[PDB]
């Protein structure tokens, strides 16, 4: 798994290898509704769920 | 003129600031760091290495006795043996068949490999530290190099620049330190004189040229086996040689922040942690009056595209008309959003071409050309890529940073339920008090 702050890997005698996440979501901000909470859950879930 | 300001210890990454004095012409500034490195002080306590085993050939007295006296030297041991009747090739050594004696010895020195295959013990203090920034001044790259603190300045191109100190004093290492070919190892080792038969630090010495050396092996002499003539003993085996096969990863691959280690003097580099001030010094023949330079009266934006990425995932049209040809500064006014361009050329009446990056879904920002400003807006879409190779070039968003279609439904919501609130008050007051005037 990739955290936040980035992961490195290294392998033998190799140079090591470094990744970071990127954002992404299923929902959208505009629209319906349900489909902004959506959006929100994705990207913060301990949040989202104590404000609501 | 004095100017200052706050970059954040990012490797990697641009900041630009902006320096304008009231009546003459605004400049931006670039800059960008590539390393930091921290140096400790050091002071040495002892080394250790292998030991050698020193024992000469056996002295043996047939119907006699033998003795022997005390020495001074490390771990001498001295006993005397009965019984014996030695043979070799030929026969018998001596004519008598009982009453004889032998007698052993043997005793401990330092091996002659310790000039080459050793370790070392060090007492760490407070660390040193200093940086490298590249800086884009009138559109040339400079370079500079200066200590983190304030008792040192760099004049290129007549302009002074000073950095530091630095905002915090975290430093990777402890206070006791051991240093093997390149390995950096933190470890609690016992102090002089306080050793152990079997673990590291059986053998100590102060220096590779002292004469005077500490032991605490393990030696017992044995019986000889009937009819051969040797010397068996038991001893500890060397606790140097064990730690090599046990040790362990170093600091290179467990340190946190992403710190890198070198022994050559002790050194941690490019870690991640606070900030660093610099204080910049301009003189007044740079500077052009207002009177001179072109100006641009009248502006508008169109934003056709945004994706909200990692990178410079936006673009922006603007028209101006020009007084004249010459060129002009460029600088956001905000700071959820950043942009590529550092300057423009400007001539006639045109239109111009920025990018810029930004993690909102709704942005609105105001943008500065040659001292005048307009506002844009947009709507930004999510990505499709779920990992990247590099840093995001933007910062992040807060519990405020939503987007407008959100906003409006809060406001419906909260309004509907406050006024049916509103309305049963007022229904008790007026009950209340014409209740008690009634009376
Ligand atoms: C969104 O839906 C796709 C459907 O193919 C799925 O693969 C993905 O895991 C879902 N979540 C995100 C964050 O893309
Ligand atoms: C090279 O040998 C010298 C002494 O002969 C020793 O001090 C030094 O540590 C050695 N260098 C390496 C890299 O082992
Ligand atoms: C040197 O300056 C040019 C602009 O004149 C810039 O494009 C380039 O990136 C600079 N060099 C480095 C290493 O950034």
């Amino acid at each position: 798994t990739v955290p936040t702050e980035g992961l490195e890997v290294t392998w033998g005698n190799n140079e090591p290898y470094k990744y970071w996440p990127q954002m992404s979501t299923n929902g959208t901000a505009h629209g319906h509704p349900h489909e902004i909470i959506l959006y929100y859950y994705e990207l913060y879930p301990t949040m989202t769920v104590v404000i609501v | 003129y004095e100017h200052v300001t706050v970059i954040p210890n990012t490797v990697g990454v641009p900041y630009k600031t902006l320096v304008n004095r009231p009546g003459y012409s605004p400049m931006v500034l670039e800059m960008e760091l590539q390393s930091v490195t921290l140096e400790p002080t050091l002071s040495l306590d002892y080394i250790t290495c292998e030991y050698k085993t020193v024992i000469p050939s056996p002295y043996v007295k047939c119907c006699g006795t033998a003795e022997c006296k005390d020495k001074s030297l490390p771990d001498y041991s001295c006993k005397v043996f009965t019984g014996v009747y030695p043979f070799m090739w030929g026969g018998a050594y001596c004519f008598c068949d009982a009453e004889n004696t032998q007698l052993s010895e043997a005793h401990v020195e330092k091996s002659e490999s310790c000039k080459t295959e050793f370790a070392s013990a060090y007492r760490a203090h407070t660390a040193s530290a200093s940086a490298k920034l590249r800086v884009l001044y009138q559109g040339n790259n400079i370079t500079v190099a200066a200590y983190a603190n304030g008792d040192h300045a760099v004049t290129v191109k007549d302009a002074k620049f000073v950095v530091g100190p630095m905002s915090s004093a975290w430093t990777p290492f402890d206070n006791k330190i051991v240093v093997y070919k390149g390995d950096v190892y933190n470890m609690d080792y016992p102090p002089f004189g306080a050793g152990r038969p079997g673990q590291f630090g059986d053998i100590q010495s102060r220096t590779p040229e002292s004469k005077d050396v500490y032991a605490n092996t393990q030696l017992v002499l044995q019986r000889p086996a009937a009819g051969t003539v040797h010397v068996p003993y038991s001893q500890a085996p060397s606790g140097f040689k064990y730690w090599l096969k046990e040790r362990g990863a170093s600091l290179q691959h467990t340190a946190p922040f992403g710190c890198q280690i070198a022994t050559n003097p002790v050194r941690a580099v490019n870690c991640a942690v606070g900030n660093i001030p610099i204080s910049i010094d301009i003189p007044d023949a740079a500077f052009t009056r207002v009177v001179d330079a072109p100006s641009v009266t009248d502006m508008s934006c169109e934003v056709p595209a945004c994706t909200h990425s990692s990178d410079f995932g936006g673009v922006a049209i603007i028209k101006y008309t020009a007084s004249k040809k010459g060129k002009c500064a460029v600088h956001s006014m905000t700071n959820a959003v950043t942009i590529r361009e550092a300057d423009v050329e400007v001539e006639g009446n045109s239109q111009l071409q920025i990018s810029f990056s930004t993690a909102l879904a709704s942005a609105e920002f105001r943008v500065q050309v040659c001292s005048t400003q307009v506002h844009c807006a947009a709507a930004c879409h999510p990505p499709k890529d779920h990992i990247v190779n590099y840093p995001a070039s933007h910062t992040t968003l807060g519990v405020q940073d939503i987007s407008t279609t959100a906003m409006s439904w809060v406001q419906k919501i909260t309004g509907g339920v406050g006024l049916i609130v509103a309305v049963a008050a007022l229904i008790l007051i007026v009950v209340l008090c014409v209740s008690f005037s009634r009376h």
